[PDB]
């Protein structure tokens, strides 16, 4: 349901 | 009142001082609204990526209000990616890092920080903290106020 932990 | 309108007025940027009857309302708010957590991060999230720092710094103290007053429901939503990552974007130079300044930045390091500490039941909020340091976004962990509620 979530997203994916954003990446720098 | 509704959310928007309880928030719009504990971070108007205009206000001289934080009004913590406001800040308040938006929590009880929360707390009585079906959907409050959900719509509550969305609109904190915003709310603490404007340009206007006195904006961005209480809508942060209203998200620390909220972490206190809002309990477990409010807690799963702040755990998600969905909203840890408009913070990351905060204090990130790859987005709005470079055009935000240190006291809002160290702010939100410090939240951070302590819900590592506070949530440990709330995984995702330590692999979003752990990215920064790793990144070298935070070089040390900070030092915090004193809370021993926080676990």
């Amino acid at each position: 349901s979530d997203e994916d932990l954003l990446h720098i | 009142e509704s959310l928007e309108s309880w928030l719009n007025k504990a971070t108007n940027p205009s206000n001289r001082q934080e009004d913590w009857e406001y800040i308040i309302g938006f929590c009880d708010q929360i707390n009585k609204e079906l959907e409050g957590p959900q719509i509550a991060v969305r609109l904190l999230a915003h709310k603490i990526q404007s340009p206007q720092e006195w904006e961005a710094l209480q809508a942060l103290t209203v998200l620390e209000a909220c972490m206190k007053n809002c309990g477990r429901r409010f807690h799963n939503e702040v755990g998600k990616f969905r909203f840890l990552n408009e913070l990351i974007k905060v204090v990130s130079p790859k987005y709005l890092g470079d055009r935000v300044s240190e006291k809002v930045k160290t702010k939100v390091i410090e939240l951070l920080y302590s819900w590592t500490m506070a949530l440990p039941e709330e995984a995702k909020i330590k692999d979003a903290y752990h990215m920064l340091k790793r990144q070298g976004i935070v070089q040390s962990d900070p030092p915090i106020p004193v809370d021993r509620t926080l676990i």
